[PDB]
């Protein structure tokens, strides 16, 4: 028996077997609604898509992502994007098959709950289980110990571990992510001229900020050689033409990673809340902790954020202490290539949540020792 | 018309055979430079650890 | 036996490659975790033996391409992990050429 590892995350459904160097499924979770008439007869359309299917008919479909940040806010949705991923990108019966599931720190007890409901009553596998993402970052890294950043789409988070030892009290979430980046790049975006309103837009301007953003080492360096020269201008290839060039905001959108107050938060940055874990953890454990700084996650994917966050933790530690940075190249699937190998393991198999054990707990055997 | 931008797209191929080869030769010269780069920072990165164990 | 002399020929120059795959010399980059080569040297020989380019088997060393979903994204290597990877590619290629050798004896031998 294998058992499938299902990363959701909030706005790229990622899946697979346990035992696999990478997931063989990954597609946006988007859920599109016809918005239109509908005037040919015959063409018996359906009523919603789902997945990679929406992209390709953005014009015509309005597109709903059903979880926010973290949390799932549409279970309707997330059943659909469950039973596609299930039947029609992996092509399993998923009631022969024992399913690992992510979700982020310090989310609501009611999502894991409901979600495990799902999967045992709706879907009907035989065992399941629910993982910290951070941990499986760390798994995949091949380390025991380190400070795992983790910036998704919806939720960034600092886990620190030690020794296998995991320090709940030092565990910061933000909800500052690559869907806020997009937001905001769409509201800089008008200061040239270019209007993106639409949900179909919003993939129009992720594709941009992918593409074409970076985080700059120093921001007001950036910032006066892009008022100076032009040597940072870039153009992009709308669907039909009208090629856009954009400026200094290929660098001012990633930035509100480091000042979240362009978005009107009032949290600190990225690198401050790693900072601030660290010294929330013990002392005898912080030497490791600089050392072992684990990135994973799409949000930690632009070119520069690995320089540009040593550069503010060491100014921020101590002068006699040493920090590094690791950040692999297959960042984005760190915690999918974790949550394999976690599965895979031997020692795990007595921690499933057996469907039995459900039957007689209820879905509160989630939150016990079955974690 | 067919002929005309024909010979648009033949200047085209031109100044782009042109910038292509321009794009070949500076990625030579910027690896250059860049592998000039690295040896300097590893011997830095080296001889900063000296100077901090000699401290 | 039935297979010529070219073919004993490739046998033995393949074993040679592998022998040659055993001085290969790693080191960690500048500041970062990555494997890369120092001596190149064996590297290109085994390369002009095996039939491939001395710098594409560094690159697919160093950098392996793996498969998500519909795209591919490059992988990451220690000088442990590149070890690792070229002691089981030298033991595959010695069990491959052997079950081959067996087929060509019981190719020879078939009535
Ligand atoms: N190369 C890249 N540069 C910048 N941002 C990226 C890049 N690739 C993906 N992203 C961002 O990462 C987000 C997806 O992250 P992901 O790892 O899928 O998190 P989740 O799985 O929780 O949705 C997208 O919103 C996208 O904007």
């Amino acid at each position: 028996t294998t058992a499938l590892v299902c990363d959701n995350g909030s706005g790229l459904v990622k899946a697979g077997f346990a035992g696999d160097d990478a997931p063989r499924a990954v597609f946006p979770s988007i859920v599109g609604r016809p918005r239109h008439q509908g005037v040919m007869v015959g063409m018996g359309q359906k009523d919603s898509y789902v997945g990679d299917e929406a992209q390709s008919k953005r014009g015509i479909l309005t597109l709903k992502y059903p979880i926010e940040h973290g949390i799932i806010t549409n279970w309707d949705d997330m059943e659909k994007i469950w039973h596609h991923t299930f039947y029609n990108e992996l092509r399993v019966a998923p009631e022969e098959h024992p399913t690992l599931l992510t979700e982020a720190p310090l989310n609501p007890k009611a999502n894991r709950e409901k979600m495990t409901q799902i999967m045992f009553e709706t879907f009907n596998v035989p065992a399941m289980y629910v993982a910290i993402q951070a941990v499986l970052s760390l798994y995949a890294s091949g380390r025991t110990t380190g400070i795992v950043l983790d910036s998704g789409d919806g939720v960034t988070h600092n886990v620190p571990i030690y020794e296998g030892y995991a320090l709940p009290h030092a565990i910061m979430r933000l909800d500052l992510a690559g869907r806020d980046l997009t937001d905001y790049l769409m509201k800089i975006l008008t200061e040239r001229g270019y209007s993106f309103v639409t949900t179909a837009e919003r993939e129009i301007v992720r594709d941009i900020k992918e593409k074409l953003c970076y985080v700059a080492l120093d921001f007001e360096n950036e910032m006066a050689t892009a008022a100076s020269s032009s040597s940072l201008e870039k153009s992009y290839e709308l669907p039909d033409g009208q090629v856009i060039t954009i400026g200094n905001e290929r660098f001012r959108c990633p930035e509100t990673l480091f000042q979240p107050s362009f978005i009107g938060m009032e949290s600190a940055g990225i690198h401050e809340t790693t900072y601030n874990s660290i010294m929330k953890c013990d002392i005898d454990i912080r030497k490791d902790l600089y050392a072992n700084n684990v990135l994973s996650g799409g949000t930690t994917m632009y070119p520069g954020i690995a320089d540009r966050m040593q550069k503010e933790i060491t100014a921020l530690a101590p002068s006699t202490m040493k920090i590094k940075i690791i950040a692999p190249p297959e960042r984005k699937y760190s915690v999918w290539i974790g949550g394999s190998i976690l599965a895979s393991l031997s020692t795990f198999q007595q921690m499933w949540i057996s469907k039995q054990e459900y039957d007689e707990a209820g879905p509160s055997i989630v939150h016990r020792k079955c974690f | 018309r067919a002929q005309e931008r024909l010979a648009t797209a033949l200047q085209k191929l031109e100044e782009a055979e042109k910038a292509a080869d321009e794009s070949e030769r500076g990625m030579k010269v910027i690896e250059s430079r860049a592998q000039k780069d690295e040896e300097k920072m590893e011997i830095q990165e080296i001889q900063l650890k000296e100077a901090k164990h000699i401290a | 036996l039935g297979f010529t002399s070219e073919e004993k020929n490739s046998m033995y120059k393949l074993t040679g490659a592998i022998m040659h795959f055993g001085n290969m010399k790693f080191k960690l980059k500048q500041r970062e975790e990555q494997a890369e080569p120092d001596g190149t040297e064996e590297a290109d020989k085994s390369a002009y033996l095996m039939g491939l380019n001395s710098a594409d088997l560094l690159k697919g060393l160093c950098h392996p391409r793996v498969k998500v979903g519909n795209e591919y994204v490059t992988k990451g290597q220690n000088v442990q992990q590149v070890i690792y990877a070229t002691g089981a590619l030298a033991k595959a290629v010695y069990e491959r050429m052997f079950n081959w050798m067996v087929t060509r004896i019981n190719a020879t031998l078939e009535t």
